[PDB]
């Protein structure tokens, strides 16, 4: 019954900086609010209970406010290692628990060109009849990256996917990886593989092509 | 210290049933009312179902209601959620927690460990582990990794040189292919010295179907 | 109990 809506949806700041997150319920719920930290791939943990106190080994730095129906999660010194998604719990209508949407936190860094390497598939792939080809994007900032695959300077479509890690703790970069699936008879028939980087660290777009046999 | 590990988890057909089992220790379990909640692949925490402390009171989200029952043995330190009529939006993570009481002072929150549950009629396939050698795309050191490729369900772990290898290593999330498998691979940053000399094995576990594969991804001659 | 029987009007 008791819906917490969460602002905003995320939130992009510099270290040392100030957060401030929202969370109002559809009805009063009184100090009866807390607040969950969840960095992805780890379970959730409470960080804030009966809306201003702090849990067990959270440090000085988080803080929570309000009543009623509006609350507000403060973090003073943004730490690299906040890099984390916050929901926001009530327990008024103890039976029946609620949750909020969530709302993500990404720290800010310097911008850090990607370091791309490709990766011919292996021999033993190719006898199965497929080709993965493999182009990673490592340790960079912002996270907006496009990734384009050309096969004889053709522009390819449908045969790639691409996997992001979360941002790491402590230098808050991120990594990516996208894979060029291609049958066996497809990539025996062409030469050039590139894989064409945009990004803001880099000054022009950057290709990082090899050529197969050679 | 206070530990909540929940158990039960895999891949179950559409319309089937599974029963998930949390584990309590370190607190006094029969204090307190015990929650499930559930994450979706990319979403929020959803609130599931709550057990009360005695266990004579129960209740249900309003989308599992009617298929899901919860019980407890407060001698075993032990709660279950039975799930039947499973379909595709109850796969999820499913995380056992005390989520604050209903007192005046707020009782303490304890979260699980959380346990994986993928409803799909595809079956459980092992994973085929497929190298990633370094070759001349390096910078100044080098990459190499592992790709795992075509396995059902979640979750595979890689770890390298049996954890003795950690700084460096990136293991990307599983991206679901257009045939119904996981994808993944794991990648490492070496300096390139020491590709002649020492040996890198990534090791690829994967629990739900069998297999623990070993691959010593070697150099390309490049 | 006394905490059953609150719980049971909260339910």
């Amino acid at each position: 019954e008791v819906v917490l809506t969460q602002s905003p949806a995320i939130v992009s700041l510099s270290p040392g900086e100030r957060a401030t997150l929202s969370c109002r319920a559809s009805q009063s719920v009184g100090s009866r609010l807390a607040w969950h930290q969840q960095k992805p791939g780890l379970a959730p943990r409470v960080l804030i209970y009966d809306a201003s106190n702090r849990a067990t080994g959270i440090p000085a730095r988080f803080s929570g406010s309000g009543s009623g129906t509006d609350f507000t999660l403060t973090i003073s010194s943004i730490e690299p290692e906040d890099s984390a998604v916050y929901y926001c719990q009530q327990r008024g209508d103890w039976p029946l628990i609620t949750f909020g949407q969530g709302t993500r936190l990404e720290i800010k860094r310097t911008v850090a060109a990607p370091s791309v390497f490709i990766f011919p598939p292996s021999d033993e792939q190719l006898k199965s009849g497929t080709a993965s080809v493999v182009c990673l994007l490592n340790n960079f900032y912002p996270r907006e990256a496009k990734v384009q695959w050309k096969v004889d300077n053709a522009l390819q479509s449908g045969n790639s996917q691409e996997s992001v890690t979360e941002q790491d703790s402590k230098d808050s970069t991120y990594s990516l990886s996208s894979t060029l699936t291609l049958s066996k008879a497809d990539y025996e028939k062409h030469k050039v593989y590139a894989c064409e980087v945009t990004h803001q660290g880099l000054s022009s777009p950057v290709t990082k092509s090899f050529n197969r046999g050679e | 210290q206070v530990q909540l590990v929940e158990s039960g988890g895999g891949v179950v057909h559409p319309g089937g049933s599974l029963r998930l089992s949390c584990a309590a220790s370190g607190f006094t379990f029969s204090d307190f009312a015990m929650n499930w909640v559930r994450q979706a692949p990319g979403e929020g925490l959803q609130w599931v179902a709550i057990i009360s402390y005695d266990g004579r009171n129960k209740h249900f989200a309003a989308s599992v209601r009617g298929r899901f029952t919860i019980s407890r043995d407060n001698s075993k330190n032990t709660m279950f959620l039975q799930m039947s009529s499973l379909r595709a939006e109850d796969t999820a993570i499913y995380y056992c927690a005390t989520l604050g009481g209903w007192f005046e002072e707020a009782s303490p929150t304890y979260w699980g460990r959380g346990t994986l549950v993928t409803v799909s009629s595809a079956s459980t396939k092992g994973p085929s582990v497929f190298p990633l050698a370094p070759s001349s795309k390096s910078t100044s050191t080098a990459a190499l990794g592992c790709l795992v490729k075509d396995y059902f369900p979640e979750p595979v772990t890689v770890s390298w040189n049996s954890g003795a290898l950690t700084s460096g290593v990136h293991t990307f999330p599983a991206v679901l292919q257009s045939s119904g498998l996981y994808s993944l691979s794991s990648v490492v940053t070496v300096p390139s010295s020491s590709l002649g000399t020492q040996t890198y094995i990534c090791n690829v576990n994967h629990k739900p179907s069998n297999t623990k594969v070993d691959k010593k991804v070697e150099p390309k001659s490049c | 109990s006394k905490r059953s029987f609150i719980e049971d009007l909260l339910f």
